[PDB]
């Protein structure tokens, strides 16, 4: 999970 | 927006969906290609093709269960695109490239003619 | 193989079925979360969770055209989820938080659970 | 396009  | 995103998403939801495919589960439309014929989901097909979203966004052909291509469309290529469209990878070697670039051109898939395109401007 | 491979093909696919979902192009079944309803693709839901793949893939389920799920589920969370099948990006919020991972453990969306667990366990 |  990342910061789009 | 404050999403946060999950990478392999995208191409989970592909590999997924090409597991459907080679399954027979849920595809609802039969290409023919000559004598050949290639089972998908209709859905992928319009996703991935500007052929396939004219063909299935009009009112009379989105209910057809089979289509029939152009004679002049060579199953193989056919056969390379529709595995592309499922699983990102083109088998592109020099015995089917101008094939496959016909047939890309012909579905409208404007990135695979493209890099048709660049691999025979490399070989001249 | 021998295959190359388009990096952005199935981000680009799934960009396109969201667009198909927007537009209402071809889906295919309604979840009917109590009060509310909403339109879908069975295709993109089985792909994306283990609850609709085995309503899918049984033989009497396959047919319908609508799927009542439990009343105990939160419309709010389930539509959270559905834009996260359509898009790989989940609006996850303190005040979402525990409808959002009832949801995906009752639609059996493990990664869901898993970044729900973790944001939880940061907050004890 | 990249070697997968
Ligand atoms: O080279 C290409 C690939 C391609 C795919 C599509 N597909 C859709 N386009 C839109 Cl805007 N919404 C939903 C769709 F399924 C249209 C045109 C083109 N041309
Ligand atoms: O957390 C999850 C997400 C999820 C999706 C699926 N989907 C499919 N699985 C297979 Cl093997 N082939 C085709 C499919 F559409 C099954 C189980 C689970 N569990
Ligand atoms: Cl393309
Ligand atoms: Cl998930």
């Amino acid at each position: 999970w990342v910061i789009p | 927006d404050s999403c946060i995103q999950f990478t392999r998403h995208a191409s989970d939801v592909l590999l997924n969906l090409n597991r459907l495919r080679s399954r027979d589960i849920l595809t609802d439309v039969v290409i023919v290609v000559s004598r050949e014929q290639f089972r998908a989901h209709k859905t992928v097909l319009m996703a991935c093709s500007g052929l396939f979203y004219s063909i299935f966004t009009d009112q009379l052909k989105c209910n057809l269960s089979v289509i029939n291509l152009d004679p002049e469309i060579n199953p193989e290529g056919f056969c390379i695109l529709l595995d592309f469209m499922y699983t990102s990878r083109l088998n592109l070697r020099e015995g089917n490239i101008m094939a496959v670039m016909a047939t890309a051109m012909y579905l409208q898939m404007e990135h695979v003619v493209d890099t048709c395109r660049k691999f025979i401007k490399a070989s001249e």
